[PDB]
RNA sequence: CUCUUAAGGUAGCCAAUGGAUUAACGAGAUUCCCACUGUCCCUAUCUA
């Protein structure tokens, strides 16, 4: 068969001859069914059902009152009309976190004797030319899985959220030893690259540095987020 | 196109044979063949076949055909008689024999 | 049943038939095919040196000529010297088949044996020349 | 040539996708883990959900890139007619949305797993597990409009005649109401629909005969107006491009009665615009509906 | 019984599991054939797939032509070493295992068959009853 | 642009007119035709007509995968990262073959600072002047020092020494620098290391997977060097034939090595098998192979030449340098 | 007079059916399907007899002979042979062969007057074949191809050889057996004709596969049809060149 | 102030040889091949 041969055979033929009986006594009864499926249906089936059925009579809602609604009844220039898009910081205060969840203690020793290597268990920012100490005497271990380079940060004005580079870590509100080995937890102040928004001084410089608080925890989400201090 | 020319030449060659003796090799056709009526399946009078006698007794794979009932013998009643294999430790059949 | 005849005579370890053998050495083309045969790599001696009484290949020619000075070869030879025992000689000891039988003896006798003995002197003074 | 693609494998929507993909995560791998197991354990049960679940997208997404035709590597007349039937910009956008779906739902992948191998809590490596399912969600929500344009896609070129472009063929072509239709009705056992008002048919029809034992083709057209290629529509350009691409022997059809609401003028003056289509092509008139009026008895 | 086989198949005493070296009885320039796999086989914790005469197993050239080296394709297992019951009322055995290469459909590579061909496969296989010079 | 609710009903771009839309429809066809001709004098010629016959090519060994494995490329960015100097180790013999171009490619976008440079290791087995070409041709990209590793009769040894001494002293702000060698397995990296201890620290070995993890070795007070596990890029132009001839894989592994003879035979000349081997006559492959294995006694039991042994011991020789052979340099400009 | 049809969804008509002037025999397989397709052609002119060689089914490759004789090979059973006695009249000898090469219908081609036999039959099998089928015998190959039995098919009008048969071997087996040769294919390409068809002087019957240009091949060789000789070569020359 | 790409056509100069790619030996560690087989498919049977 070729095209549309359905819509053909239907016009050449018919239907069975009680289709039309069979498809309202089924409509008729999808009533009882629904009642009956949401009174029947257990587990994550019902919990779907339920959550589906919400989300249809919201929906309904919506459509009848932009109905009755249409019933009753930034000052842009002409080339961007039908075109769319206190010092205090966010987070003054945020959760303290104990050396012993900050680092891990890594045994070493064919016996696993010794205790002396602590590595890192949250996000960091190594910065530029970063070269690993050598293995005999590097006690700080910053696995480089959980090394960033790029956050997400949301500018207040004009709202839109960028993927900037990271420039430096600027202040660890937990303690300036996290600060100097670069954690990146919630509410730590960074130094982020601002270049694509082109940002300019009264002066005319161009600004292509400021600064950002992270407003998420990495170690839990996977990314950084900040919002930039404006 | 020069390409497909010899292997369709090779396969539209008819190979002709040219004497070699002077003996006559000549179609057979027997008279029964040549005088039997076309079988039609679309007509009330035709032959009926085995297929017929098949699906009229078991069907495939139920009907169980006799063999013997071709037997072209001396005697139709000798149709339906078994033939003896053995007897004490000797086969009869290779001593059977005209005289 | 015992561990020397299984490993032995395991069909995979089988070896040609004497009767064969003895078709082998009765028409000269079969003599003269088993003895000059291409230069074939998976038999011993590049396919050379072969005895046909045995079915045997044979590394070397001086591997073949004392292999000829031997009793293995001389039992072979004496086997191979009388009829080569068909199924024909089984089925007449039964009594049937007879005729057939006394027939095949009488071509042996006649026509087929002499002509084997003449191809197997031929073929020892050959092997007696070239070794 | 493969000549015909009913073998594609239906196009879930997105948010139907989503369903099939996460259950299958929920239903076939182990969902009970404890706080107080080992975190090797721990981490190895969130690894897998990760995993599966990305397996299970590149699946979906690998079955639809593989079943649908490559528009640039197919025989130039299926590329032409593919391109009228779906708008061939569209098409590789829609595929190449697909392919870069497939790319960042495996890097997602990678990634958290990479992640989860440092989680040192059922609470942190369970947030790894629902961060990395969620950016998934988010990336196959963004294919809503592809999916549906594909699976529209798919539908329709399943149903496709399939057409041999280099065997032997006849084209019918000519204005509408000529005769078109009927005579593939008469020389082949097609059903093409025939009726007494312009364009009945709406897409290429093919029909089969056999003559001194060879299989011919033969294709029915929607009929052809006189019209600039600049002002022809897509329903015509099946036929033009019928005529253009297949080597055939084009059977034009011309009516004396005018009962196809055109003159004669008017179907000399189409036969004249459309020669150029027919070049190295064999060429006959076929003047149809004879029973009403002949050419002998014309002015 | 698989594709391409005549009907059905009776079960015969299996002779050849994988691993196993038989063979080549036909002429396509193979000398060997090593069985890497049996078409039809069952599935039993431990048990090796196994052939018998009649069965199509997957294979590989291990000596002979370097063309069909390196290549796994379908066999067709012509005699056996394994004694087997025929329904006539004798078991029997051959002197060697040997097979034919053949396509998925079971038609020969080869044109003929050296020799004999067990009953049961040139039953099962018309073109090797095709290429068969001595069936048995 | 398609479905219930299409308003697409004519082309986006039209043809100028009839003339044209002939005539690049005619060019079209003429492009495929080309096209399906050129494809069709390779594919359909392969791997098309397999599925015919129901043939299929077997399974790839799991063998010629080594230097592959998620723990070797742990073990090599482990020393990346903690390298100051990465040595590139190459051999003299097949240079543009043992590169791995893509972890230069990685050291130059991510770690720009680490500096990376070539050591053309066993240059005692090629002549004088395809060294030097090799040593000028690699030069235009990264500096290139020819070497002869050996612990008591070595070449380069000096050289290198300076250079890291130079290294050192560019490095003075860091207390010490470490220099990881990577390249290819069997390349030398652990000889090289060996040769400037003057000591035997790393275990050597002609089979691949020598060294399994890296190791420290203290040069000088301020200079480490890291031996690091060989590694092999994955490529889809590059063939079990090339990694064989590569000295990646185990010989005794390999299924037939009878069908990687010839490789042999068209890369080393005539007259210096003839003279390695006290052979001669040959036409191909296997009348080289039948005749060195009844030269040697290498038969099996029936008098059948032991094809695969002959050849596993060929790939040997070839792989570790009992047979000369070179790939040319770059011509001169 | 060439029909089309299938052993149970077997193109292989030759392999279970042997088709002479004279007498037919069929395998007993299954339904009365087979028989009642060849009795549809041949009505009770001729006996079409179900028959078994050595209990198997490929009789067509068992047994060779013409209008004449039948040749079983040394496998086949003394009831076998009895019910074959049976079946037939006595104007047809019927003889069991003790040959090496048993598969008869494979190593013989003939017909009414000529035979084709394999290079290595014995001389006892070939003055058996001279005197019970009453033919003259020629060692022959079929370009190279031993086997002659299932890689031609001949009859007393004309014969199909494989079509990788060159020209000059068809043309000195054509003056071997005095009929015009053609070489074609069988059931959609198939190489093995004789295997594939059974062929007399007014019927030949192939597999449902055969494709109308082989069909027509096969009529014209073969002269079936009322006015369709062997010359009409020229008239389907057309149809040839396309198909080919 | 200066430093490295001058080396060229399948084996060179320079001092038999240019070597630890060391023969032999080894209840030393490791890979593979032939032969061989109840290690296994898949277990059966006999003696004390
Ligand atoms: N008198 C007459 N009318 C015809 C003939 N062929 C078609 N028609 C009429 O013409 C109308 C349109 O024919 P159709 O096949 O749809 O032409 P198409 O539009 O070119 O495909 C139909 O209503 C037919 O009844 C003919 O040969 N004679
Ligand atoms: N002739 C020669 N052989 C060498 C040289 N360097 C290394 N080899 C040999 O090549 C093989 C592999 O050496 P190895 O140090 O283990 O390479 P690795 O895998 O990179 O560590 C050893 O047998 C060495 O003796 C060289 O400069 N010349
Ligand atoms: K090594
Ligand atoms: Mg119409
Ligand atoms: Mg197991
Ligand atoms: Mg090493
Ligand atoms: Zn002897």
């Amino acid at each position: 068969p070729q095209n549309d041969y359905i819509e053909r055979h239907i016009k050449q033929h018919g239907k069975r001859l009680d289709h039309e009986e069979r498809k309202r006594k089924r409509e008729a009864r999808e009533s009882h069914k629904i009642s009956e499926r949401a009174q029947k249906l257990t587990g994550w089936k019902g919990k779907q059902f339920a959550k589906k059925r919400y989300a249809e009579k919201v929906s309904m809602r919506k459509k009848i009152k932009a109905h009755e609604q249409s019933k009753v009844k930034d000052a842009l220039p002409t080339y961007l009309l039908d075109r769319e898009q206190k010092f205090s910081v966010p987070l003054p205060k945020v959760r303290g976190i104990s050396e012993e969840e900050m680092f891990k203690v890594i045994k070493t020793g064919k016996s696993r004797s010794k205790s002396w290597k602590r590595m890192i268990t949250k996000h960091t920012f190594v910065g530029e030319g970063f070269t690993r100490r050598p293995v005999k005497m590097e006690r700080i271990i910053r696995p480089s899985a959980l090394r960033q380079k790029k956050a997400n940060v949301t500018h207040p004005e004009l709202g839109v959220t960028v993927f900037l580079p990271i420039l430096a870590v600027k202040k660890n509100p937990q303690s300036p030893m996290y600060t100097q080995l670069g954690v990146l937890t919630k509410g730590t102040i960074i130094e982020v690259n601002v270049s694509e928004l082109g940002m300019v001084t009264a002066g005319g410089k161009v600004v292509w540095g400021k600064y950002a608080q992270v407003t998420n925890e990495p170690d839990r989400d996977g990314c950084v987020n900040a919002v930039l201090l404006v | 196109s020069q390409s497909r020319i010899n292997n369709v030449l090779n396969k539209i060659h008819v190979a002709q044979p040219q004497a070699r003796d002077d003996v006559k090799r000549t179609p057979f056709i027997p008279e029964s063949v040549k005088n039997l009526k076309k079988y039609d399946p679309e007509d009330p009078n035709r032959r009926k076949l085995a297929r017929d006698i098949e699906a009229e007794n078991g069907g495939a794979g139920v009907f169980n055909v006799n063999l013997k009932d071709k037997y072209l013998l001396e005697d139709d009643e000798w149709k339906n008689d078994i033939m003896p294999e053995i007897l004490d430790g000797k086969n009869v059949y290779d001593f059977l024999d005209p005289e | 049943m015992g561990r020397y005849s299984v490993k032995r005579y395991k069909t995979k370890r089988r070896t040609r038939d004497l009767d064969l053998i003895y078709n082998d050495l009765s028409t000269k083309e079969s003599v003269q095919k088993l003895l000059n045969q291409p230069l074939d790599e998976t038999k011993p001696g590049l396919g050379q040196h072969y005895c046909i009484h045995c079915a045997k290949y044979m590394e070397t020619a001086i591997a073949l000529k004392t292999h000829l000075k031997g009793k293995v070869h001389k039992r072979r030879v004496k086997e191979l010297r009388g009829v080569p025992y068909t199924q024909e000689v089984s089925d007449a000891a039964a009594g049937y088949n007879l005729n057939k039988f006394l027939n095949r003896v009488q071509e042996i006798t006649q026509s087929v044996g002499p002509e084997k003995e003449s191809n197997e002197a031929l073929l020892k003074e050959h092997l007696d020349s070239t070794l | 040539m493969q000549l015909s693609w009913k073998d594609i494998p239906t196009v879930a929507p997105a948010n139907d996708l989503l369903d099939i993909v996460l259950n299958r995560t929920q239903r076939k791998t182990p969902t009970v883990i404890r706080p107080g197991f080992k975190i090797t354990r721990i981490r190895a049960f969130y690894m897998r959900k990760v995993k599966y679940t990305g397996e299970g997208f590149v699946e979906k997404f690998e079955d639809i890139l593989k079943g649908f035709p490559n528009i640039n590597d197919v025989h130039p007349f299926h590329r032409d007619l593919m391109d009228t039937l779906y708008e061939k910009n569209h098409y590789k956008i829609s595929l190449a949305a697909i392919s870069r779906a497939k790319s960042l739902v495996e890097q997602v992948a990678r990634d958290y797993v990479r992640l989860l191998k440092f989680g040192q809590s059922l609470f942190q490596c369970k947030q790894l597990k629902r961060a990395a399912l969620g950016r998934m969600a988010t990336i196959v929500k963004k294919l809503r409009d592809p999916l549906a344009y594909l699976e529209q896609v798919r539908q329709h070129i399943g149903r496709l005649p399939s057409i041999d472009p280099n065997t032997r063929t006849l084209l019918i072509c000519g204005y509408p109401n000529v005769g078109k239709s009927s005579f593939l009705r008469c020389i082949t056992k097609s059903d093409v629909d025939v009726q007494p008002y312009a364009f009945t048919t709406k897409s290429l029809y093919v029909g089969h005969f056999d003559y001194k034992y060879l299989r011919f083709q033969a294709i029915d057209t929607p009929g052809i107006l006189d019209r600039p290629t600049e002002e022809m529509n897509n329903i015509e350009m099946q036929s033009i491009y019928a005529i253009a691409h297949l080597r055939s022997c084009v059977l034009y059809f011309m009516d004396l009665s005018e009962q196809c609401g055109f003159t004669i003028e008017a179907q000399v003056k189409l036969f004249h615009s459309i020669k150029p289509l027919f070049a190295n092509k064999s060429v006959m008139v076929v003047i149809n509906k004879t029973d009403i009026i002949r050419p002998e008895d014309l002015d | 019984s698989g594709n391409g086989a005549q009907g059905t198949k009776f079960r015969i005493s299996l002779g050849l599991p994988v691993g196993a070296i038989m063979n080549c009885a036909d002429n396509s320039g193979a000398r060997n054939l090593y069985i890497i796999a049996v078409k039809g086989s069952g599935s039993r914790l431990n048990r090796l797939p196994a052939a018998s005469l009649g069965d199509m197993v997957m294979a590989t050239v291990k000596k002979g032509k370097p063309e069909l080296r390196k290549k796994v394709m379908p066999a067709i297992v012509v005699r056996q070493a394994k004694s087997w019951r025929r329904r006539d009322g004798v078991f029997l055995y051959f002197e060697d295992n040997a097979g034919v290469i053949a396509n998925p459909k079971g038609e020969m590579k080869g044109s003929a068959i050296t020799g004999p061909v067990g009953k049961e496969c040139a039953d099962l296989w018309p073109r090797v009853a095709s290429n068969s010079g001595v069936v048995v | 642009a398609f479905g219930p609710k299409a308003q697409r009903k004519r082309p986006r771009l039209a043809a100028s007119n009839l003339e044209d839309l002939v005539k690049a429809t005619n060019e079209d066809i003429t492009k495929y035709e080309e096209k399906q001709v050129l494809d069709a004098t390779l594919g359909l010629m392969g791997n098309q007509e397999d599925k015919e016959n129901g043939w299929t090519s077997a399974a790839k060994e799991a063998i010629f995968s080594k230097g592959q494995s998620k723990r070797i490329w742990n073990e090599l960015y482990k020393v990346i990262d903690s390298s100051d100097v990465v040595i590139h180790v190459l051999d003299a013999r097949d240079p543009l073959g043992t590169r791995c171009k893509s972890v230069e490619e990685y050291m130059k976008k991510e770690t720009p600072h680490k500096h990376l440079i070539y050591v053309l290791n066993k240059c005692d087995l090629v002549p004088t002047w395809v060294a030097a070409a090799w040593v000028k041709h690699l030069s235009k990209e990264r500096p290139t020092l020819a070497f002869h590793a050996s612990i008591t009769n070595s070449f380069g040894k000096g050289s290198l020494i300076q250079l890291l001494r130079q290294f050192s002293q560019l490095h003075t702000d860091r207390k010490q620098i470490s220099v990881g060698f990577i390249g290819y397995p069997n390349t030398g990296k652990s000889s090289i290391i060996n040769t400037l201890r003057k000591k035997k620290v790393c275990q050597v070995a002609p089979i691949p997977g020598e060294t399994k993890v890296w190791q420290y070795i203290t040069l000088m007070k301020r200079i480490f060097l890291i031996d690091c596990p060989g590694i092999v890029p994955p490529s889809s132009k590059d063939s079990e034939e090339d990694i064989l001839f590569r000295g990646v894989v185990r010989v005794e592994h390999v299924t037939h090595p009878e069908q990687y003879i010839p490789g042999v035979l068209k890369r080393c000349q005539v007259k210096h098998l003839e003279r390695t081997y006290e052979i001669s006559g040959w036409k191909d492959a296997t009348e080289f192979i039948e005749i060195l294995a009844r030269k040697q006694g290498r038969l099996l039991k029936g008098g059948e030449p032991d094809e695969s042994g002959v050849s596993k011991q060929i790939l040997n020789d070839f792989n570790r340098g009992k047979i000369p052979w070179f790939v040319l340099p770059p011509e001169k400009e | 007079m060439a029909t089309r049809t299938q052993f149970e969804n077997s193109n292989e008509i030759g392999v279970f059916s042997k088709l002479t002037n004279t007498y037919c025999l069929v395998a007993v397989g299954g339904s009365e399907n087979f028989y009642s397709a060849f009795e549809a052609e041949l009505g009770d002119a001729i006996p079409i007899v179900h028959t078994t060689i050595a209990g198997t089914r490929i009789i067509g490759r068992m047994t060779a002979g013409n209008r004449r004789g039948l040749l079983v090979p040394t496998q086949t059973t003394d009831q076998e042979l009895q019910h074959l006695r049976n079946s037939l009249p006595d104007s047809v000898k019927i003889q069991r062969v003790e040959e090496r090469l048993s598969a008869l219908g494979n190593v013989i081609c003939c017909n009414d007057y000529v035979a084709l036999v394999h290079p290595d039959i014995d001389r006892e099998t070939e003055e058996l074949i001279s005197d019970v089928l009453g033919v003259e015998v020629f060692r022959q190959t079929i370009s190279g191809n031993i086997l002659v039995g299932s890689y031609c098919s001949l009859s007393n009008q004309g014969g199909l050889v494989h079509p990788q048969t060159s020209v000059q071997d068809q043309e000195e087996l054509s003056s071997l057996l005095q009929v015009p040769l053609v070489a074609g294919t069988v059931n959609r390409g198939s190489s093995v004709v004789g295997a594939g068809m059974v062929v007399n002087d007014y019927l030949a019957v192939t597999g449902l596969d055969t494709t109308a240009p082989e069909l027509s091949v096969i009529e014209s060789i073969f002269r079936l049809q009322d006015a369709q000789p062997e010359s009409i070569s020229g008239n389907l020359r057309d149809t040839l060149i396309e198909t080919y």
